[PDB]
């Protein structure tokens, strides 16, 4: 044997393991390394919106700290 | 009493899922009315701050509006935490 | 003007509405009315109607899984119609194609009130609201305030529907 | 033909649906809502007859509210004359309706 | 202090418009320059037309589609 | 805009292995090969023929009871309301009418297929 | 950027798929006292693509009765549906990040079902015909209750959102609160997706093979296709709905580990139900929907909607 | 050549993909079929070299003719033949099959399923063994291995 | 108005000229219905949300609940029409004249 079968379901896991990975890094890597916003309600994306804008390179995930207010 | 029973056996011998789903039913019609946590589930719901808390202009005949959020006026949500 | 997504969206709305009115076979009706729902519910997402878009969608879907069944059941015949297996078919198909043109080329190169009023176009965009606020969505709780707000909208509509199986039942019954 | 049930009970069947401006839920206000309002209070009481002639204006400003007719044929010739100027070269948009602008938040 | 900045925005972008809008029609007789299309005299929440009109398809994009088209 | 791609992705894909599979192997058809299938022999008739629905009366039922769904989807943002009393009534009285519809129809023999 | 994750997205669905089905092979092989395909490859391990290059190297057949382009489109529909339903699923994140994920999931299994009927519709053949009824009849079994049994479930988690459901169940799995629904919902899952006991649509010991009987090479390759990747992703859907996986927003593997655990049991579960049973009669799954489902069905609705109210957890964002 | 090289590497891989992956139709006749039925069994488990049974012959390979075949029926035959399809092969089992067998010389039967339709392999016996069953759809592997369409179309 | 509030009103006027106009099969009438009862839903939605008319959020739903109803009665007619005739031809229903 039964532990034959074990191999085939292996190559299954593997090809799922691919796409929720996948996803993950792609939402890092164009996100900062930060974990890609979410924005379910329009006052999120007001927050994005002026992330983007104070940003000064049209980049939501540039973010300013206090190093910004001189 | 004794025809209720002999007809509550019947259909729990030959029914049993109608007679849980009437039972289930019942208890859902019924015991919202008795319980001493609907009004702590409307309370919440009344708790939560969807929109702006719009400030009254002060005249000086109010004694229960607090003039700043951590006076001791107004509504508290005390019970809550231990909730 | 820009990309007119939902212009397009609605052509295609019209273009099966008139699939499903020059009156084919009901399969291709049905086919012409699931893709103007399909179509219609992405406008409704569009205008940011969520909701009832996905809903218009799943009810006309059902409704036609329905339609189709009763086709094959009472509305059938040894060769089904499409839109070129029949002369009227295909004139009514075209004429409401044109006539659809017509309408269009009238309405975004020049202002003329066709049967209500008249308007220039210039793509939907134009006429929003820019509101900025909330942590819900106004559709939502609109629909969600029948339970509070419509109590006599919820009791007439339950009647009716307890009243239309009854009336299903008698009229099916034959005899 | 309209036996007023609701007014001689007190009961609101379907009055709290039939206007814009009457206590929606977490009071999200209509897009139209003053101007209703203030046509609405115009025409309180005066019946229908005089409220057609004596609050025309109110009624226009709502209606402009709700379709703006007025404002889309403003915005359009703004913008023809704009394309006109610019198609024999007279004028040029500023950089800061040409994507090239100082973002504010 | 979002609010704030809401409202400055609003009428940075207002009078923006005014001034192109002033010098691109001068040439038209009988036009006034920033007339209301209403015969009130209280504030108006600009439509989207109205804040985005002389500007890029990529800014009114955002504006109108940005948060529903944003998943 | 990316739910839109998506869609067309999905569908060119599915066309473009549709397309492979009608354009790259050998095709040989003959009148006999494209005949229909009734395993082993012509069919006597159409298969455009009536086909009687011995279900009809629960497919009209599944039009009525498709709606109750919409009417019930908004419960989870309902549950919100301050005046929960109202809005719990409210839902146990239309699943109430919907249990009854199903009763009705249930004790009237309407949910038994047409012989 | 985000075309390579829809490629990433759907390429390894298909090679699931692919073995998915060796697999199935294998397991009811074993069930059966016998091995399954070991011959083909180590331990049948190329068996897979041995069948698609075979499939997709056929002479594919137009019936002259059939109406050739409802005929080619319902392939395209089943799988192009099937490919696109996996896109709301939080593994932990979510391609595509939906208000409604839940809905328009029932939307597109709601449109699925027009692929069997207008294959069956169009192959102009009594068999298929019989099967797209058939189809039609299992619908209007198993709808209703499905969509309740799903309103009921969520009333616990606060809105329709599928990422959500990770946060609801951070402590406890669902199913310990919702174990009858859960059962129930799994037959729904095994009729949505015409799985035996109800594999009727098919029904390859009464007609033969149903809807697809017409169908061969390519187009019934995509319809194998369709079907599988339908099953995997409703056993995801169900692991997503019912056993809750721990997040690390830190470390998402953990949770992809978990999820992709999850959801290989439930598949192997159905092939071990469809190795376990015979096959319903399509009037007796109706009866089962209507009189013994529907029934315990809106109880347990009304009870869930009156349960938070009752012991005050009403859950957040409304 | 690199074209000859290339078309002889296509032409393997197909060979291999289309004897690997070999579905006979669900069609059996008489005795032989319970025989055939023995090839499925877990003992000898045809499953586990690619080979399936399915019922539409759209869907299916290769035809198996294991049982007589009587002049009623020789017309079904062809026609679920016809109904196959390309490539395709027939495996004649049995005596009965392969030329009547002990109903030779009978009113009513067909001396040879290759009267009717062309065969590639036969398999003698009555009934051949299950194992011999295998065996001939082993040597029908084989004979596809030897092909070389893309090879053939090269060289045209 | 919006290009798309005319392309609304254009479709509820070709599936009320669909149904006005019959041919034999009465399916496609009562198809006619359905898409004018659709054209109705879009129409109602597209003004309701525009407006932000909160509480007519929940009208367009109403109306679909009625829709149904009427499609469920069409169905039930078109079965009994049937069963007398064989066929949905609405020149069997001629008994009756003026
Ligand atoms: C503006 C004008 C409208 C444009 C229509 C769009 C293109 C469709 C027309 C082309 C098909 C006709 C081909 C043909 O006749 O024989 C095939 C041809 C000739 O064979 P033949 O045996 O000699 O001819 C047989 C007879 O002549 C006749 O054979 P028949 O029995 O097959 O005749 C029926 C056929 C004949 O066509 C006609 O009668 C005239 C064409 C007008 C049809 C328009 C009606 C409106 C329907 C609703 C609106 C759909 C969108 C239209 C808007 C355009 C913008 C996208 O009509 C159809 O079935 C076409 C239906 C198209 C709808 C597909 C959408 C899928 C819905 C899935 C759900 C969606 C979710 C929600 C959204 O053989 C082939 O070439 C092989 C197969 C080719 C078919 C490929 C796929 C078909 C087209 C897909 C639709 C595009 C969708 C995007
Ligand atoms: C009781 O008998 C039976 C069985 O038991 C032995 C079965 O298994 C069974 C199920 C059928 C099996 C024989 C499985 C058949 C395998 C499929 C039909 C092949 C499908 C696989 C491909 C078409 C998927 C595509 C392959 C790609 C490599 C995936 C990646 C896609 C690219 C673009 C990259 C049936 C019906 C049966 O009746
Ligand atoms: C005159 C003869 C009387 C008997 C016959 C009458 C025939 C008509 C059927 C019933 C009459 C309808 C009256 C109910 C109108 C609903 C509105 C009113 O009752 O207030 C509601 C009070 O709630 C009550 O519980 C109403 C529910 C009672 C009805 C349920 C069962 C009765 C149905 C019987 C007939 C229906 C068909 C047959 C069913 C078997 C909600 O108000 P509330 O929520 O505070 O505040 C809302 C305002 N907010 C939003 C600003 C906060
Ligand atoms: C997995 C997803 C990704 C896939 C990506 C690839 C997608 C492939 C899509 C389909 C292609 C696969 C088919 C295999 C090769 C194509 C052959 C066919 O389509 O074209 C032939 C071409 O035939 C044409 O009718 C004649 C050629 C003349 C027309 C070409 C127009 C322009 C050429 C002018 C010459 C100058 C060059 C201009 C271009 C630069 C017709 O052959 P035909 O016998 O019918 O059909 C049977 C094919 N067999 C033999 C392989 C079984
Ligand atoms: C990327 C998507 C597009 C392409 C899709 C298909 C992908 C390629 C398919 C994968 C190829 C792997 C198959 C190779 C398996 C051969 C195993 C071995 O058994 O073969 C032996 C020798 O191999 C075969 O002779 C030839 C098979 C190898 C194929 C040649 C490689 C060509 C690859 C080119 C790929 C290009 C795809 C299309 C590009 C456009 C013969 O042994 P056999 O008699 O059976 O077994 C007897 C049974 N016993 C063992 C129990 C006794
Ligand atoms: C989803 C998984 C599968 C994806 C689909 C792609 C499958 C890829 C298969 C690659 C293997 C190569 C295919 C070769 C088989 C082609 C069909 C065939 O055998 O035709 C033989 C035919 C015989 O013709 P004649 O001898 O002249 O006439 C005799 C009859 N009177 O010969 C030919 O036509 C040669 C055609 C060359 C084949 C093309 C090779 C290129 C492969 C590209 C694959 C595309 C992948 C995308
Ligand atoms: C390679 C060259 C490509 C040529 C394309 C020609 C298409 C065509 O109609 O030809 C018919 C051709 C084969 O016919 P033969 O010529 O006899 O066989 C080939 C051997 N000579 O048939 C086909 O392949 C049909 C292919 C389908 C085209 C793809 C477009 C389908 C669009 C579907 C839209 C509906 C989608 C529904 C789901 C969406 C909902 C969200
Ligand atoms: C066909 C099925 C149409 C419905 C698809 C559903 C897509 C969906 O639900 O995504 C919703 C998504 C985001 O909404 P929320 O979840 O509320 O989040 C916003 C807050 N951040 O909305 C959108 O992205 C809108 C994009 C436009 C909708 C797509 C319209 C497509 C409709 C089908 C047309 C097909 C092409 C035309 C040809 C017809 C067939 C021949
Ligand atoms: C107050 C609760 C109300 C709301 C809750 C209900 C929710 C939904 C439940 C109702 C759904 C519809 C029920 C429809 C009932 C139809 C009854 C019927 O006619 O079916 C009989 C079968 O049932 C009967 O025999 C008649 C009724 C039998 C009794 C059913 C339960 C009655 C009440 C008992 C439960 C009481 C409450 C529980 C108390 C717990 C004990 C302390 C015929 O069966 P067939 O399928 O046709 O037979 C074919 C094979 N022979
Ligand atoms: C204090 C208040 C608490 C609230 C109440 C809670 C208590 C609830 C008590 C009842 C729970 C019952 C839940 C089950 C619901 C349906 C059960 C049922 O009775 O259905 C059967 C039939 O159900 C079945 O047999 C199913 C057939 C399909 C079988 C397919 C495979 C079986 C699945 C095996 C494993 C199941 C795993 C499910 C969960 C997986 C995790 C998601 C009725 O059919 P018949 O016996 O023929 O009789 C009808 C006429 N009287
Ligand atoms: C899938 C499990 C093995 C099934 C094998 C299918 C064989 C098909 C032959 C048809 C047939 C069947 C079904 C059969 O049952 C039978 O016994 C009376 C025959 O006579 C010997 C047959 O010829
Ligand atoms: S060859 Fe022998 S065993 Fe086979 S079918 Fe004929 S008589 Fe029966």
């Amino acid at each position: 044997m039964w532990f034959e079968i074990l191999p085939g379901i292996a190559v299954m896991a593997a090809c799922l393991f691919i796409p929720g990975m996948a996803t993950a890094h792609i939402h890092k890597f164009t996100n900062g390394g930060k974990e890609k916003r979410v924005a379910h309600f329009s006052y999120q994306w007001n927050l994005m919106e002026r992330d983007r804008r104070i940003s000064g390179v049209n980049r939501y995930h540039v973010t300013k700290g206090l190093e910004n207010i001189d | 009493a004794g025809r209720i029973a002999s007809f509550l056996k019947n259909a729990w011998a030959k029914e049993p899922v109608l007679v849980a789903s009437f039972a289930i039913g019942g208890l859902a019609i019924i015991l919202p009315s008795l319980s001493p946590y609907t009004n702590y589930a409307i309370r919440i719901n009344r708790a939560t701050p969807y929109n702006y808390p719009v400030p009254l202009r002060d005249d000086g005949n109010m004694p229960d509006v607090p003039s700043h959020p951590q006076d001791p006026q107004g509504p508290s949500l005390e019970w809550l935490k231990n909730l | 003007m820009t990309m007119y997504i939902a212009f397009i969206l609605s052509t295609i709305f019209v273009i099966g509405f008139v699939g499903f009115s020059s009156k084919p076979s009901p399969i291709y009706g049905g086919l012409g009315l699931i893709v103007s729902g399909g179509v219609g519910c992405g406008i409704v997402l569009n205008f940011g109607g969520s909701f009832l878009g996905l809903m218009v969608f799943l009810i006309y879907l059902g409704g036609m899984l329905v339609v189709f069944g009763y086709t094959t059941a009472m509305a059938t015949e040894m060769y089904p119609e499409v839109w070129v297996s029949n002369k009227t078919v295909f004139g009514a198909f075209v004429s409401g194609l044109m006539m659809e043109f017509c309408m269009v080329y009238y309405a975004l190169k020049e202002e003329e009130v066709e049967i209500i009023f008249k308007f220039n176009g210039l793509g939907d965009w134009v006429i929003y609201d820019t509101g900025d606020s909330g942590f819900f969505s106004e559709e939502a709780m609109g629909i969600a305030a029948l339970y509070s707000y419509g109590t006599w909208l919820v009791i007439v509509t339950g009647w009716s529907l307890l009243i239309g199986v009854v009336v299903i039942m008698e009229i099916t019954r034959g005899n | 033909p309209f036996f007023d049930v609701q007014k001689r009970l007190g009961l609101d069947l379907d009055r709290w649906m039939t206007i814009q401006s009457a206590e929606q839920p977490h009071k999200i206000p209509g897009r139209c809502h003053a101007f209703e309002k203030e046509w609405i209070e115009c025409a309180h009481g005066i019946g229908g007859i005089r409220a057609e002639k004596e609050c025309k204006i109110e009624f226009d400003d709502f209606v402009e509210c709700l379709l703006r007719q007025k404002t889309m044929k403003r915005l359009s010739a703004i913008k023809r004359q704009r394309d006109k100027l610019i198609k024999e070269g007279k004028y040029t948009p500023p950089p800061h309706h040409l994507g090239k602008e100082d973002p504010r938040p | 202090l979002f609010q704030a900045e809401k409202d400055r925005r609003v009428l940075q972008m207002l009078r923006e418009n005014l001034e192109e809008e002033a010098i691109i029609m001068k040439d038209v007789p009988d036009w006034k320059v920033g007339e209301s299309v209403f015969h009130t005299t209280r504030w108006v929440t600009p439509m989207m037309g109205e804040l985005y009109g002389l500007r890029t398809n990529e800014e009114i994009l955002s504006a109108t589609y940005g948060f529903i088209w944003y998943t | 805009m990316n739910i839109m791609l998506t869609l067309l992705t999905n569908v060119t894909l599915a066309s473009l292995l549709v397309l492979i599979a009608f354009w790259l192997p050998q095709l040989n058809a003959y009148s006999e090969k494209t005949s229909p299938y009734e395993c082993g022999f012509d069919p006597m008739g159409s298969a455009r023929l009536p086909f009687s629905m011995k279900f009809f009366l629960v497919a009209i039922t599944f039009l009525l009871f498709d709606l109750e769904i919409a009417l019930l989807l908004p419960l989870p943002w309902a549950s919100q309301t301050n005046n929960l009393k109202t809005m719990l009534t409210m839902a146990l009285f239309l699943l109430i009418l919907l249990a009854a519809s199903l009763a009705y129809e249930w004790t009237q023999k309407g949910l038994e297929w047409a012989e | 950027m985000f075309m390579i994750n829809i490629l990433s997205l759907i390429i390894p669905i298909l090679l699931a798929v692919a073995f998915l089905t060796l697999v199935e092979r294998k397991v009811l092989g074993y069930m059966q006292l016998r091995k399954g395909p070991n011959v083909v490859g180590p331990y049948g391990l190329l068996q897979p693509i041995a069948d698609a290059l075979k499939l997709f190297t056929k002479e594919p057949l137009r019936p002259a009765t059939s109406s050739i382009s409802m005929f080619i489109i319902a392939p395209i529909l089943a799988l192009s549906l099937a490919l696109t339903m996996w896109v709301p699923l939080p593994m932990p994140y979510p391609l595509i990040n939906m208000n409604l994920g839940v809905l328009f999931m029932l939307a597109m299994s709601s449109l699925a079902v027009y692929s069997i009927l207008w294959s069956g519709w169009a192959s102009n053949s009594k068999y298929a015909l019989i099967g797209a009824l058939r189809a039609v009849a299992q619908t209007i079994s198993y709808e209703v209750t499905l969509a309740i049994i799903l309103l009921s479930v969520l009333l616990m988690n606060g809105s329709y959102t599928l990422s959500t459901l990770i946060t609801t169940q951070e402590h406890i799995w669902m199913i310990f609160t919702s174990w009858p629904l859960a059962m129930m919902w799994f037959i729904s899952t095994l009729a949505e997706t015409n799985r035996a006991p109800f594999d009727l649509t098919e029904g390859e010991s009464e007609l033969v093979s149903g809807f697809n009987v017409e169908y061969a090479a390519g187009p019934f390759a995509m319809f194998f296709m369709a079907e599988y990747a339908n099953i995997i992703m409703m056993n995801a859907f169900t692991a997503i709905l019912f056993l809750g996986a721990s997040h690390d927003p830190h470390t998402p593997e953990l949770y992809t580990i978990n999820f992709v655990l999850k959801t290989l049991a439930l598949t192997i579960t159905f092939l071990w139900i469809r190795a376990s049973y015979p096959r319903f009669r399509y009037d007796q799954l109706m009866h089962l929907l209507w009189k013994s489902f529907l029934p315990l069905t809106l109880a347990l609705c009304m009870w869930h909607i009156s349960l938070p109210i009752m012991t005050a957890s009403i859950p957040p964002q409304s | 050549s690199r074209g000859e090289y290339v078309v002889a590497k296509l032409d393997d891989l197909v060979n291999w993909a289309r004897r690997s992956s070999l579905w006979p139709m669900t069609f059996g006749l008489a005795c032989c079929a319970v025989e055939m039925m023995h090839m499925a069994a877990p003992r000898y488990d045809m499953d586990r070299f690619g080979v399936v049974f399915r019922a539409s012959p759209r869907q299916s390979d290769v035809m198996i003719v294991a049982g007589t075949l009587t002049n009623k029926m020789a017309p079904a035959l062809r026609k679920v033949y016809d109904q196959m399809p390309e490539p395709r092969y027939v495996v004649s089992m049995g005596s009965c099959a392969n030329g009547g067998g002990y109903y030779h010389y009978s009113y009513s039967v067909v001396r040879g399923c290759d009267r009717i339709v062309p065969v590639d392999i036969y398999v003698p016996g009555c009934p051949p063994t299950a194992e011999a069953l295998l065996y001939g759809i082993l040597q029908l592997q084989r004979k596809i291995k030897r092909e070389k369409r893309l090879r053939i179309w090269y060289r045209r | 108005m919006p290009l798309v509030y005319m392309n609304i009103i254009m479709a509820f006027a070709i599936a009320l000229a669909g149904l006005l106009m019959y041919r034999s099969h009465l399916m496609s009438s009562l198809l006619c219905l359905e898409g004018m009862m659709l054209s109705l839903f879009i129409m109602s939605t597209l003004i309701i949300l525009n407006t932000h008319f909160t509480l007519a959020n929940m009208m367009p739903i109403i109306l679909l609940v009625f829709a149904a109803c009427e499609a469920a009665l069409g169905l039930s007619l078109l079965v009994m029409v049937s069963n007398t005739y064989g066929t949905d031809y609405v020149q069997n229903l001629n008994l009756l004249q003026c």
